[PDB]
């Protein structure tokens, strides 16, 4: 959450979103309308998809090593392999809660990059166009039937041919 | 000739870093010194070690 | 500083801030006061609190284990006892070394990022009733009094109510 | 590319540009121009000219270990060493593996910040004289030569002597 997108002035999920991870809602004159952005959600899920084969590519394979349980009692020896499988345990643990804590982190700041990158994406299409309410959520200042919602989603928005009514509409 | 722990004096003399050796005086009374052998042969006739003093009867 | 916000656009920061760690400075007819923002501090602080208790949970327990110091030398199991201890201090130590670099530099950039979450949330509040003048610090355009600004740190700012004065101010 | 920046809404490197990394491109009625950032530049190559001498300081200085190559089968004591050398090899190769990972995510995450800051600073300089279109271009709305260009570049931009005639601009 280092964009504050997520969890931030997003401030709600959508559970009605199964299409996909990112998405619009609008609502125009002709009625409230929903569907996801396949983009954001393709980049965030590709991203996420491997992200343990990068760092541990595989299992190692091991075959012949040293006896770790021990019947008796013998001394020197015994104490030296406890100990080195003792230490290589204790490495290896860390470095597993290491690795798991910062991949989480890592991917929760990702998915949150994505939410505030599509919110500035669309931002940056409606140049004067709409206003950013602060919750997440444009407030667009034109006529903007399902053909222009869809162009915003699509990113071939023209903004220039509602800049005069959007202006006016705006600053009276 | 044979060394019990061969890895042991190999690793240690390695460690070590030298080979400076110290002849001390021993005093081997009753037994006759410097022995060799012609498997050993040092210039044109028999020898030994040089760090070792074969020991016979006297 | 992935941000640009603290040692960036900020370029200074406040030693007389000691109510919390990020805080507004306003200015008005009535007077310059100072306030400080708890809702990011106390974000910032619950990030920090913890953040290695979260890795290395706590000190593991050991009791029998090998010799470390010798007097005589022996030979192999000497060898492998000091090599064995020598490896798990080196890897060790890098553990440490990585562990808090990578620590620091995450704290220093959840900082930054607080400190942007904190602009950026007081930017979205005064949709278009200010101007942002690029040194972190906001000019209003119209008459703002003290409950005015408290209202801005509240959050319940109601820009709907100034955006006539406001925007005449701006565009003449 | 945690900002969308490069690879984002900038959407194409210029191979053109040899004297540093970020830099402007300007097109006005004089003619096109094209400088480089020098202050973003310094700064990514500051941060990145290290990066590996602040975790791992060095080369340790190992001089007699245990033996590694073995020409007769022992039985446990050479299976303990093999093992030990085993362990600390991979373990090793672990942390080389991460720590490139690591290193080269934060890289492109810092080149791709310093890209957005040099973006927000150049925004931030032109309040109100200029929009973004978008693509990482900014349509600036007044008579702006190259005085007026290094001046942006240089980041003196009195945007003060030039915001009547940009609003006039803009907004007719
Ligand atoms: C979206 O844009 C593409 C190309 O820009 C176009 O071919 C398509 O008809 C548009 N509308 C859709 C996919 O509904
Ligand atoms: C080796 O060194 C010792 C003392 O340093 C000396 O007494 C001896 O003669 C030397 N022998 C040779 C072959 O250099
Ligand atoms: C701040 O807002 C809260 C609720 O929005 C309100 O109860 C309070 O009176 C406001 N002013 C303060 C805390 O000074
Ligand atoms: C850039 O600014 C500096 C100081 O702000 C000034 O001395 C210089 O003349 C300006 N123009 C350049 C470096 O071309």
């Amino acid at each position: 959450g280092l964009f504050g997108a997520i969890a931030g002035f997003i401030e709600n999920g959508w559970e009605g979103m199964i299409d996909g991870w990112y998405g619009f809602r609008h609502q125009n004159s002709e009625g409230t309308g929903q569907a996801a952005d396949l983009k954001s959600t393709q980049a965030a899920i590709d991203q996420i998809n491997g992200k343990l084969n990068r760092v541990i590519e595989k299992t190692n394979e091991k075959f012949h090593q040293i006896e770790k349980e021990f019947s008796e009692v013998e001394g020197r020896i015994q104490d030296l392999e406890k100990y080195v499988e003792d230490t290589k345990i204790d490495l290896w643990s860390y470095n597993a809660e290491l690795l798991v804590a910062l991949e989480n982190q890592h991917t929760i700041d990702l998915t949150d990059s994505e939410m505030n990158k599509l919110f500035e994406k669309t931002r940056r299409q409606l140049r004067e166009n709409a206003e950013d309410m602060g919750n997440g959520c444009f407030k667009i200042y034109h006529k903007c039937d399902n053909a222009c919602i869809e162009s915003i989603r699509n990113g071939t928005y023209d903004h220039d041919v509602y800049r005069d009514e959007a202006l006016n509409n705006r600053f009276q | 000739y044979d060394v019990p722990d061969y890895a042991s004096l190999r690793s240690l003399v390695a460690s070590s870093g030298t080979l400076e050796f110290i002849t001390e005086g021993f005093t081997w009374t009753g037994v006759t010194q410097n022995g060799g052998s012609n498997a050993c042969k040092r210039g044109p006739g028999s020898g030994f070690f040089s760090r070792l003093n074969w020991l016979t009867k006297s």
